[PDB]
């Protein structure tokens, strides 16, 4: 039992899903249902806002890369993990790696390949707690994402 | 994975800018 992997499934799966239909599901979070919830409503605040301000760099990317069924999709996963080859983690990295995966399942959809956007998720997922789980936990998991991700109403 | 310092450095930019909100 893997409570933080199956966590950060649960987020990065439905805002894949989410994004991809056009329609939000409307089950409540799985078990620890706070913190889930804050962190997609977060992931749908920062990463709307990523895709908006990045089409042109996402678009560039996806047109590039060329995917166009699962094989696409597994080797989309060695991209990813070049994301923190540098030594460097954060927030930033890992949101945008997640905006990107909701960009390429937007494209999966369009062309009738909707069964690969679930091992697009499960792949992202992946790459950050199989690779940066202790990262991850020092962060308090989804919380520190909730909390980095906050904006301060200082009046 | 000649593309990957984009995303970094774009990850980067994100960071940043909420670094300071
Ligand atoms: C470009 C691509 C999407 C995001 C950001 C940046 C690095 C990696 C690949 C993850």
């Amino acid at each position: 039992s893997d409570e933080l992997y199956r966590q950060s499934l649960e987020i990065i799966s439905r805002y894949l899903r989410e994004q991809a239909t056009g329609a939000k599901d409307t089950k409540p979070m799985g078990r620890s249902g706070a913190t889930s919830r804050k962190a997609l409503e977060t992931l749908r605040r920062v990463g709307d806002g990523v895709q908006r301000n990045h089409e042109t760099a996402f678009q560039g990317m996806l047109r590039k890369l060329d995917i166009k069924n699962e094989d696409d999709v597994k080797s989309l996963s060695r991209v990813m993990i070049h994301v923190f080859s540098d030594g460097v983690t954060n927030w930033g990295r890992i949101v945008t790696l997640i905006s990107f995966g909701a960009f390429v399942a937007k494209h999966l959809k369009t062309i009738n390949q909707e069964s690969c956007i679930e091992p697009l998720a499960e792949s992202i997922t992946d790459v950050l707690v199989r690779t940066k789980r202790d990262w991850l936990v020092k962060q308090r998991g989804w919380d520190g994402f909730v909390e980095f991700f906050h904006v301060e109403d200082l009046e | 994975i000649w593309l990957a310092q984009g995303g970094r450095r774009l990850g980067d930019e994100i960071n940043a800018y909420y670094a300071r909100r």
